[PDB]
């Protein structure tokens, strides 16, 4: 029931759909690693000042 | 089964979004199926739509789609009268049911081959027992009745057909006259047995 | 036309992969990095406090 247009559509929709969810990914990995980078950067600095400061 | 049916190249794999489903399509209505199919669900394939198998009330179709539309696709596709298959590609269960049908059907063949022999003797030595036994019967009860010595004059018969009363009637005059009460259902002046074959 | 449409399909499918690859790619960088400044700034706190005591002694 549906032409060569109407099922390039459909698979256009499809990509569409992949393409959006690499988009959302990507954004939302690049978020996290950057939460975690300012996460294991307080971890790392604070472990150590607090060493420095134990040896002070 | 779909074990004998389904190809690897039958379901779309590997997919990250799609799924390959099969569903019988009554074959009255498949090119109602392959009209339909394409517009049963949101976000599917279209022009995917192929044959695996047929037979003379459905043909078996697969189909590529979204994998969070099989709900929409296999409840649309119920909606109009077609049965989806609870089936996913799977070779190590094909393999494993194909290999066990072969060997279960060699089994029955090598056992059959050691069957009919085991059997056979079986049977040989359970009639020759039986006769013996039958023959054991004759010896005590001809001792238990006559006394001893033990020379009794025992013979088989292979009766003839019908005759059965007269040789009832020939043995009775000829024999009646030793017992005369003590031997219908089985008492005969005279040791008597049956063999059922 | 079942061919096209997985083809369409795993190539868009080979794309998200690339992107989260590069996204976790990314993270494990920043994470270096964050390590490497977190500990620049241990190194800062260690010069500061050695000099007041070497200062004090």
């Amino acid at each position: 029931a549906l032409s060569d247009a109407d099922v390039q559509k459909q698979i256009k929709h499809m990509m569409a759909f992949i393409e959006q969810e690499a988009n959302e990914k990507a954004e939302e990995i690049d978020a996290k690693a950057e939460e975690e980078f300012n996460i294991e950067k307080g971890r790392l600095v604070q472990t150590q000042r607090l060493k420095i400061m134990e040896y002070y | 089964s779909l074990a004998e049916i389904v190809k690897k190249d039958d379901f779309v794999l590997d997919s990250e979004y799609l799924v390959t489903l099969l569903v019988v399509v009554p074959k009255l209505n498949h090119n109602d199926w392959i009209k339909q199919y394409e517009t049963l669900a949101e976000m599917v394939v279209p022009r995917s739509s192929n044959v695996l198998s047929e037979d003379q009330d459905s043909y078996l179709c697969n189909v590529t789609l979204f994998k969070k539309a099989v709900d929409d696709f296999r409840h649309k596709a119920r909606e109009n009268k077609f049965i989806v298959r609870d089936f996913q590609y799977n070779e190590e269960e094909m393999r494993a049911d194909k290999e066990e049908m072969n060997r279960l059907s060699t089994d029955k063949k090598k056992q059959f081959g050691p069957l009919v022999r085991w059997l056979k003797v079986n049977f040989s030595e359970a009639f020759i027992a039986w006769i013996h036994i039958k023959a054991l019967r004759v010896f005590v009860e001809s001792v238990l009745r006559y006394g001893l010595p033990v020379n009794f004059q025992a013979m088989l018969l292979q009766p003839n057909k019908k005759s059965v009363k007269k040789l009832r009637e020939v043995l009775h005059e000829l024999y009646k006259h030793l017992d005369s009460s003590a031997a219908q259902q089985e008492y005969y002046p005279y040791v008597y047995y049956k063999i059922d074959c | 036309s079942q061919s096209q449409g997985i083809q369409q399909l795993l190539q868009a499918e080979k794309r998200a992969a690339e992107k989260v690859a590069d996204a976790r790619k990314r993270k494990a960088r920043r994470l270096k990095q964050a390590k490497e400044e977190a500990q620049m700034e241990v190194e800062q706190y260690r010069r500061e406090r050695e000099q007041e005591f070497q200062s004090k002694q």
